[PDB]
Parts: C-alpha cells; structure tokens; sequence
RNA sequence: CCGAUAACGAACGAGACUCUGGCAUGCUAACUAGUUACGCGACCCCCGAGCGGUCGGCGUCCCCCAACUUCUUAGAGGGACAAGUGGCGUUCAGCCACCCGAGAUUGAGCAAUAACAGGUCUGUGAUGCCCUUAGAUGUCCGGGGCUGCACGCGCGCUACACUGACUGGCUCAGCGUGUGCCUACCCUACGCCGGCAGGCGCGGGUAACCCGUUGAACCCCAUUCGUGAUGGGGAUCGGGGAUUGCAAUUAUUCCCCAUGAACGAGGAAUUCCCAGUAAGUGCGGGUCAUAAGCUUGCGUUGAUUAAGUCCCUGCCCUUUGUACACACCGCC
C-alpha cells in the first residue's frame, strides 16, 4: 500500500509482464504478430480478426 | 476402386439426355462442351463427371433401351 | 588447354594448394596452432598439425567461388554437427578466431583484400596463382 | 520313393483362404501333362499365368 | 518505415480493432437491435457504419 | 555452320530441385554449374549423369553446347533433375531446329530406358498432421 | 554392353527355372547401369518383379534404423561386394547373385493357422513372388548378422553369404533357414 | 617401417603410480592416468614433439621421462591456463593439473571441506544424492538399490 | 567366442608367414588377413600398403570404408 | 449406386464443396525474381583453342542504355472424366489389365439425427447458488514451494557400435520469423579482440529489397581406430570461465579441462504404419529477460512387406428375448 513497496517488485519481463488483452489471463498467451491474446479468446475472435482455417 | 457415380450426377445425366438427346453424341469432349451451356453446373469437376456418364449412356442407348 | 579451378577435383586441388602454402614461407601462422580445436562442436583437435595450411587452402577457393564472404560466413561454412551428448544433435558454427587469423594471414600474404563492402575478395594475383596450381594439378592428375 | 519336383502353371485364382487371407487357392495344370489340373493352396502373391514349383504331385488343397 | 509497423502486424492490428469494436458495440447496443458493423479506412479518414434494426433508437 | 539464334532453354525438376539446361549451337561439351559432369559431388551416381550421353553416344552431342544451372533439393534430387533436364533439353532443341523424325529415334530409346528421363516425378511430399511425428505415423498410445 | 558398375554384362546370364525366370529382372530390357532408380515400383501389385533385382538388393540392404535411407551406402556396399566375389570366383557376379537367390528360395512353407482350436501349421507351397522376396531377405539379414561383432566388413560378409548360398555348401544362413522351413513343412504335411 | 615389435618394447609399463597398456596408441594409452583425457594427451605429446603413430610400447626411456615432466609441469611449457584441471585453485590460487591419485586427493579435499562448511552441496554429497539440482523422483534408483 | 588378443605388431613367426603366403590367394583384404593371421588390423592396413609398395599385390578398390587387394596375375 | 421390390419422389449426412500437390516453353506481367545476348574487365591461357573457358566480377530503368518470361512470383483459364482399348460381371451398377497421358485413389478443412450427469467455474468484466470479506480465501511485498526421493507406471531422447566413431575436405533445402498502444523485450552482415562461450564500432532491415544465393544436417571423399565395455556411451562428479536477470544456492543457460556409470539388442507383453509413406537426418515457429529432449510445421536421404480376411480386438446393421422406458449404473 505504501508507495515504496506497493509496486516495488519489477515485472519488466517474464510471464507476469504479459497478459491477455481481453481477459487479463497469463496462460496460453499468443504473442506472435503482436497479437497479445489469450488463446481461448483468440479462438473466439479469430473470424472477426481475419483468421480462417482453410485446412 | 471407388469410381461409383453419385445419384446427383446420375440423375442429372438422365435428365439432359432426355431433354437434349439430339445435341449429345459419342464424344466426351463434345458432351462436356454442350453440357457447359445447356445446364448451369457451378463446378467443372461436377461438369465432366456428368459428361462422363452421358458418354457412357450414349454407348448403351445406341445398342439397347435403358431405364431413361 | 586452359584450366580453371572449377574444372579439377576439389579434393585434390585443396591438398595441392595447402602443400604450396607449406612450401611458400610467406604465410604466417599463430603460435596456438598446436593447442586449440577448430570449432565448438569438435571433440578433438585436427590430426594434421598442418591443418592451418589445409584450412587456408580451403578458404582460398571458397573466396574464389563467391566473394563478399566474411568471418561469420566462414564460420557458417565450416560449421558442423554437434552431438550435444544426451540432447539430440544440432548445428554449431565454427570458431571465429581461427577463421579471422586465416583471413588476416592471407591478407598479409597480399592476395586477398577487403571489399568496398564487408568481407574479403581475391586479388588478380590471387586467382592468378590459383589457376596456376589448378592447371598443374590437372596435368599431373590426368596423366 | 521321393516324387520328382516339377512345375505347375497357374490358370486362375480361386480366392483367399486360411481364415486371414494368408493363403490362396489356385487351379494349376502341370506342363508335363497339361490334361491334369488340381487346386493347390499357395502362400504369397500369385497372379494368373505365372508358374510355380511343386515338391509333390498327389497332395491337393483343401479349405484353410 | 522504422516508425511504421510491418504490414502483417498492421492487418492483425486492424482485425484486433474490428473484433474489439464489434464486441464493444454489441455490449453497448445489445437492446438497440444491434446487427453488425463495417469499417472503411482511408488515409484521409476511417468510417464506421453500424447496421441495426432500429436506427431511430 | 554459322546459324545464330539457335538455342533453347529447358527446365526439369524433382522434389523442389529445379535444373534449367541451356542448349545452343556449339562444339561438343558439357558443364553443370561451371564444372564438367565428371567433376560432381555424388561420384557414385556419376554413371547416371553420363548415362544419357551413353545412350545415344557422343556423336549426337558433338554438335551441341549445353550448360546447366541447378538450384534446390538435395544431392540425389539435383542429379536426377539434371539428367532428365539434359534429355529434355537436347530432345527439345532437336525438335525445334531439325526433324522430329530423328527426334523420335532418340526419344523412344530414352523412354524405353527410363521414362523419368523425360517425364518428371509428380510426387513431392505429404504434410505433417498433429497426431504423430510424421505424415501418417502416430505417437505411442498406452492404455495402462 | 550396359555394364552395371562399368562391367559385368547381363547378356550372358541365364535363369535355370521358369518359376523365377518370369520374375527376375536381370534381362536386357531390365539391365541398368546402377542399382539406383526411384521408379515407384511399390505403388501397386506385381510391380516389384519388373524392378531390377540388383535394385532390390540395395533396397533390402538398408535395415534396422541406423541406415534406413542410406541408398548410397548400400550401392557402394554391393559395389565392393560384387568386386569381392568377382575376385575370388572370377565368374559373373550377377550370375552368382541369380544362383544364390535360386538356391535360397524356400519352395515350401507352413501357414501356422491350419486348425482353429490348436495351432496346426498346415504345409503349403510358396508363390514365386514369395520365393524371391524371402530369398533376398534371408540373404540380406544373413549378411546383417554375419559381421555384427567382428572385424569383418559388411561387403565381405555379404559376399561369402552369397557364395556359400550359390554353391549350396549349407554353411550359409539362407541355406540353413530354408532347409529348416522345408523340414517343418515335411513334418506337418 | 611396419616391422615386428622391437626388442626394447614394454607390453605393460608403469607410469607415475599405475600401469598403462602398451598395445594402444601413445596418446590414447597415456589417458589411462587418472586426470588426463584425449585432449590433454594430444596437446602434451605435441609439445613433447614426438611421434603419434607409434604405440606406447615404442616409448623409449628418454621419451618416457620427457612426457611425464610435461604432464606434471604443463604450465611451465606454454600449456594455456584454461586447459588445466585446478585452475585458480581454492587453496593457493595457483593453476595446475592433477594426475593419478593426486586427482583423488584434491577431489577428496573438496568433498570433505564441503561437508565441513555444511553447505547444501556437501550435505547432498554426504547423503549420497545428486548435487547439480537434477530431479531424483524417478531416476537414480539403481544407485541406491 | 571368448577373446581375440590380436597382435599389435609382427614378430618372428608371423612377419615371415605373411610375406610367404599372402600374395597367393584370391582375396587380400585387411579384414580377411587379420582373421587369418590374428593381427590387429590397423597393422593389417599398414602391412598391406607396404606390400602394395613392394609390388607383390595389385590394388582393386582403394575406398575409405574398405580397401581391397588381390594376388598378382601369374604369368 | 445397380438391381428385385407397395412403393414413387425427395432432403440431411457421404458426396458435392474450399484450400493444398503435380502439368501446361499456352495468356497476363515484374530492378524487391530473374534468364539469354552484348560492352568492359579479372584470371586461365597461349601448343593454337579466341564465336576459347570461369566469374553470385561491373554495367546494358545509372533510364534511353538489349530483348524475353524458359527458370521465380500469381492471377485468370485449361487439364481427368473410368475418357480409349481388352477381359470379367445379371452384361446392369461396377472391377481388373494395358496404350496414351503431368496426373488413372494428393493431402487436409468442414461435417447429420443424437448420446456420453465426458473435460473445463483455474480462459473470460460467461454464470446461478454457497463460502470469505478488514487478523481478508481481496490485494501487494519478502522468502520458501510447485523439482523435494526406500518405490511402481507412461510419453520420450541418448546408446549398446566397424553399415561405425574421430580428423579433415567436398558439399546441395524448404517452411517461416524478424524492432513492440499497454510492453522497457527484434533478426542481424562486416571489421577487430578472445581458444570458447563471448566482448567492441560501424552498418542493413517493419522486409521477394537486409540477414540470405538462408554455404543445414544426413549423406559423399580421404586418414586414423580395430571387436577391446575400446577412440562406443557421455551418466555421475570436481575445478574454472561467459551470457541473461533485481536476484543463478536446490546447480537458468552456454563454454573448457578433468572421471568415465550401466548399457554387448531387451522376458511375458505391447504401439505405429502402405509411397516420397515408414525410418534416419537436420532446420523454423509456439513456449522465451534466459532457453527444447515437448509440440507444431518444413525440407533432405529413402525403402521392406500387401492389394486380403474376420482368426483376435473393437464397432455397425439385421434377427431374437425382455417383467427394462429414470431405460442394465434398470427392475426386482
Ligand atoms: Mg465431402
Ligand atoms: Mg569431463
């Protein structure tokens, strides 16, 4: 709560630095092509994004 | 194995033979050309499967009656 | 009856050139030649203590075949399999220092030079002697 | 007492047998005497027209 | 351009914009007969046309 | 004996290994990638490279000047692409400038030796599926 | 004329049995300069017969994982093996190859499924295509284990495997195994 | 010139405190010493400036004494410091190479001082476990039972 | 099938035996002669190439994996 | 599907469809792909080749200072349909063989009516209900932990060797990624220092422009080894050094010198698989401050066996039995 230690621990890197841009989860995150998307969320939004399972 | 024609191609071939018997013939390429215009088939793959069956029935009908 | 280095066996050409480098006392060699291995992935130093002449002969014709090749290009060429022990094998590039020393030694012999871009390319005197040894090794081999 | 080994020429393939398709009944007439033809149960791929060895003569082929 | 981003990343970013825009519009106009949306993007401007059943609402 | 503009270019490929043979009028010689066919990397298959020139002899090669550029594939695929490229290039050049009656009397020998010397192999590769290490191989499954 | 490996004409070779004469591809129209041709001989039935038998030998040599695709190695293996037999016998190595296959061809076998309730092993004959396939496989697997833990080279151990089989000296792996298959067919005929 | 075994041949001979074979190649035979690998053998025989195609039983006496002083005093003959065993040692800070049972004495020294200082690594050594952090839940059961 | 104890080098009994019997039979390979003479085989490679330089045998193959020699042609 | 036929005609699913692979010297075009021709060269030559040979050397959109799309890219089209022949078959649906053909079964994607109290509340600002809610099961910080080992099981990788390992030389790919709203994290050529891991300065690249002609491994060519748990094996462990991070001990990873453990083809059992398939063999992506023995792809080398069956194991249909219908995990 005090400012010196509330955010003292850095997260410049690692798995905690990155989160899903739809649900803030940190597991199964796709970082390719700047996606930054939780994978279940990406499977949900793939059609709107433009990804098609041609085969 | 696995060269059995579907009822889709079989039925369509019998229709066009009945409706245009004169314009057809014994040549596959001629048959697929006349089938190109008289009927609206979207697929070339379906198109020449129909013409293949029509050329098969043309040999049958020139030497005997058939179901159609 | 003109002969290019491309028109002889490269196996016999390379050893012929290294013997010429052995005879010509001009090519300088460093003092660690009996000590270090040729690459990261090698389990043992080369059996020929004349490996430096062999390698200088190799990189001589390599710069003949295509120019503009630098140290990283050289370590890529001479790279090889690394067993990785229990891990499955991979590809490890050659050592930089061994290739650099060869390039700077041939530089000192003055039949190779820096390009307008990076890397090094043969001098006209360079391919002059290369086609000279290629012709004579061809004539000896054919008969 | 040992019958001479001879050859038999395949005429037609009867089908498969042995409860797994491993064997194959076949009708064969000897080229020594082309009148006589028996069924022999072969092992392996056999076509029609090719010939095959026979260590005996009297033994025919039953099912399986 | 170095200030610019790669074209592959650009199309991904566009689809990200379209997906998020569609979801936000869905959750905002859920009762207002929301149907769909399209975007036309030009260097001059970007246009958003929302297709719905009750536009007067 | 001096006829210019007398040249063809015929490709040939197998397993993503294209090999374009340039053919033109000239004295009898052969070179791939700037080196003769004899000085090649898989010298155990060096007989297969000189196999086409052995079929119809060097006499039908003495009036021609052919050089090949090769890219792609591996050692075997390059060699096979090269030998079929040579046969296709010579046969097409012969068909272009002189009679096909004598083009046939070498084409028949080529096909009745090996049809791959004139007809490229249609097989390339099969994609990998997510159920096993390879195209059809599947990972080990265990019930206990 | 064709000169497989630069020598060893295939025009003076003969096949003594019509059983395998129509299934061996050593003839002139099946005479190749090298035992290497990716001719798609396994695409459908009864194609492997028309594939040259020396090509089949190199095919049956690459075995047991560490060399399952090294056709170049099996070609130089049969190349040196042809030299070795040609040295110590002098006759046509393709001829001794044909004779070795003929001898090692098992003319009878057991089906092993003769009776449902209890294993019976009904004795049956062997089709020619099985004759060559088993004969070559016995020769190649004999060569495989003849030099597993000794100084002997793969080319040499294959060579004496072929020589003993072709001469019927019964000290060959192929002759022992073929004889064993005959014995059981006699036993349960 | 590929002749018979010489009269001055040792079929088995003693180096330092232990025996090394003679039928083997010189570099690959002196590796039998507890502390020399194939790299060390090659690089000291190269500095010894003698043959490498002859066996260990071809090693005449002056060659024997030549190569043992090399292998006991490597740094004094321009062997690099990074080639050594006890580089920048914990006792004297002095580069050196350990051979024969001298390796076993330095190895024992580290193990007993690790137990003495009661570090985690020494405790694992004492308990007969692994030290490099590798897992033990599934493997290593042969070493215990 | 217990042990081989192959001889690293020649001696009185074997060196003369090699020089008297080797160039007589048809197959002269390092593997064959090492089986016959219980020699090591690295020695066999050195011995055969010295015999080839002595002109008692003729070279057939000269391959990296296997080198094969044969007896001289009688005439 | 064809056929007998109280049925006739349909619809879903299969198919059809989309993508992908092979062929078009057919069309459309390209300095971010190039190819032939030519002008300078550089070297080989010169016995004499001279319209000689090599060049990923330089130029001919440096814009007036060549043509063209064969090779590359990718659009529009075509092309294959059991179409030709022969044989079998009720002579019907089809099957097999062969000529010509690039191709005579390319792989995938999608996928019915329904069922599994199947898995997921730990993907979600999806969610009912319950619990907790200031000494917090909210939330932050620090340390430990998810690794911990008397043992059993599964997926794997490395090997048991000479078809080999080491040393050197020669040497050909294709997928595909590459500088960030948050988010401080990119691929990297060259030159120099270091043996190596690495370090320093200039570059290039938001990309068919640079890395990169992706100089990959396997394989190929020569030397050594020599049947020895041996130069196989690199497990275990000691010492030292670098990179990343705020932090490396319970060792992140990597590099070097050491030691060299079992393992000599594996019981009963058991998995996967039919053509560029298995298998060996590397390389990308995802994970990533650091990183693959995993996974997903890509390419290279490349076969043996079969064109059959219900014997085993499963699954489906028909018949049959039913006191089951919450439907056998039932009723009783
Ligand atoms: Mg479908
Ligand atoms: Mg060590």
């Amino acid at each position: 709560g005090h400012q010196q230690l509330y955010w003292s621990h850095p997260r410049k890197f690692g798995q905690g630095s990155r989160s899903c841009r739809v649900c803030s989860n940190r597991h199964g995150l796709i970082r390719k092509y700047g996606l930054n998307m939780c994978r279940q969320c990406f499977r949900q939004y793939a059609k709107d994004i433009g990804f098609i399972k041609l085969d | 194995m696995g060269r059995v024609r579907t009822k889709t191609v079989k039925k369509a071939a019998r229709v066009i033979i009945e409706k245009y018997y004169t314009r057809l013939g014994n040549d596959f390429h001629t048959n697929k050309r006349v089938c190109e215009e008289i009927a609206i088939i979207p697929s070339k793959k379906l198109r020449n499967k129909i013409a293949g069956y029509v050329t098969h029935l043309m040999k049958r009908i020139q030497r005997g009656p058939v179901r159609g | 009856p003109g002969v290019t280095v491309k028109d002889v066996n490269q196996q016999e050409f390379v050893r012929a050139l290294a013997a010429f480098l052995k005879k010509s006392g001009k090519l300088k060699v460093p003092e660690w030649v009996d000590t270090v291995k040729l690459a990261k992935h090698k389990e043992l130093a080369p059996y020929d203590e004349n490996w430096f002449y062999t390698r200088a002969a190799s990189t001589a014709r390599h710069l003949y075949l295509r120019g503009g090749a630098g140290v990283g290009s050289m370590t890529k060429i001479y790279g090889g399999r690394q067993r990785n022990g229990v891990m499955p094998s991979h590809f490890s590039r050659g050592s930089k220092s061994v290739a650099r020393r060869v390039l700077q030694a041939l530089e000192g012999l003055k039949m190779v030079e820096k390009d307008q871009d990076g890397g090094r390319k043969l001098t006209p005197q360079g391919q002059r002697d290369l086609d000279r040894i290629a012709g004579q090794v061809a004539a000896a081999n054919k008969k | 007492r040992v019958q001479p080994i001879k050859l038999a020429r395949v005429t037609k393939v009867l089908g498969r047998t042995g409860s797994q398709g491993q064997c194959t009944q076949v009708r064969v007439e000897f080229m020594d005497d082309t009148s006589r033809s028996i069924i022999r149960n072969v092992k392996g791929p056999v076509r029609e027209g090719d010939v095959l060895t026979l260590l005996e003569s009297e033994r025919e082929a039953r099912r399986l | 351009m170095a200030v610019q981003i790669s074209k592959k990343r650009k199309f991904v970013a566009d689809g990200i914009f379209k997906a998020e825009l569609n979801e936000f519009l869905t959750r905002e106009l859920a009762e207002d007969g929301y149907s769909g949306v399209e975007v036309r993007v030009t260097p001059t401007r970007t246009e958003i046309i929302i297709l719905a059943t009750r536009t007067q609402n | 004996s001096k006829g210019p503009l007398q040249s063809v270019q015929v490709f040939g490929r197998k397993k993503t290994a294209t090999a374009v043979a340039h053919c033109k009028r000239g004295n009898g010689l052969i070179k791939v990638n700037g080196r003769p066919l004899e000085m090649i990397e898989p010298r155990t298959l060096q007989y297969k490279l000189l196999e086409p020139v052995l079929l119809l002899g060097k006499e039908r090669f003495a009036g021609v000047d052919i050089r090949v550029r090769v890219k792609g594939g591996g050692h075997v695929a390059q060699i096979y692409a090269i030998r079929q490229s040579i046969s296709k290039a010579l046969v097409a050049y012969y068909q272009k400038y002189v009679d096909e009656a004598s083009k046939k009397e070498i084409k028949d020998i080529l096909i009745q030796y090996d049809r791959t010397l004139l007809v490229a192999d249609p097989r390339r590769c099969e994609s990998k599926k997510f159920g096993g290490p390879g195209a059809r191989a599947r990972y080990q499954k265990s019930y206990r | 004329d064709i000169k497989l490996f630069g020598k060893w004409s295939t025009d003076d070779v003969q096949i003594n049995d019509i059983s395998l004469q129509d299934y061996i591809a050593v003839k002139e129209k099946y005479a190749k300069y090298l035992p290497h041709s990716a001719g798609r001989y396994a695409a459908k039935r009864f194609r492997k017969a028309q594939c040259p038998i020396v090509e089949r030998l190199t095919n049956s040599m690459m075995m047991h994982g560490r060399n399952n695709g090294k056709k170049l190695m099996t070609v130089r293996i049969v190349k040196h093996a042809f030299e070795i037999i040609h040295l110590l016998t002098g006759e046509n190595p393709l001829q001794v190859l044909v004779n070795a296959i003929i001898n090692s061809g098992p003319r009878e076998d057991s089906t092993r499924i003769g009776r449902a309730g209890t294993v019976r092993r009904q004795a049956v004959d062997v089709s020619p295509l099985r004759r060559v396939n088993q004969a070559i496989w016995l020769l190649c697997t004999g060569a495989r284990e003849a030099a597993f833990r000794n100084i002997k080279t793969i080319a040499e151990c294959l060579a004496d495997e072929l020589i003993n089989a072709a001469k019927g000296s019964s000290n060959s792996y192929a002759i022992k195994k073929k004889d064993e298959l005959e014995r059981v067919a006699k036993s349960n005929r | 010139m590929s002749l018979v075994i010489p009269e001055k041949f040792q079929h088995i001979l003693r180096v330092l405190n232990t025996n090394i074979d003679g039928r083997r190649k010189i570099a690959f035979a002196i590796t039998a010493i507890k502390g020399v690998g194939r790299r060390y053998a090659h690089v000291v025989l190269r500095k010894a400036d003698i043959d490498l195609t002859k066996r260990a039983g071809e090693l005449t006496e002056d060659e024997v004494e030549r190569v043992i002083t090399i292998m006991q005093n490597p740094r004094q003959y321009k062997i690099p410091d990074w080639f050594l065993n006890r580089q920048k040692d914990v006792k004297d800070g002095k580069y050196s190479q350990v051979l024969a049972n001298g390796l076993d004495n330095k190895l024992r020294e580290d193990l007993e001082r690790l137990k003495k200082i009661r570090a985690h690594r020494g405790l694992r050594h004492f308990w007969g476990l692994r030290v490099r952090g590798q897992h033990t839940k599934t493997t290593g059961r042969r070493g215990r039972t | 099938r217990d042990k081989l104890n192959n001889l690293v080098l020649f001696d009185k009994a074997t060196y003369d035996k090699l020089c008297k019997e080797v160039p007589n039979y048809k197959l002269i390979t390092p593997a064959v002669v090492s089986e016959r003479l219980k020699i090591r085989g690295s020695l066999a490679r050195a011995a055969l190439q010295e015999l080839l330089s002595k002109g008692l045998i003729k070279l057939v193959s000269k391959h990296r994996a296997q080198v094969i020699y044969t007896r001289n042609t009688k005439g």
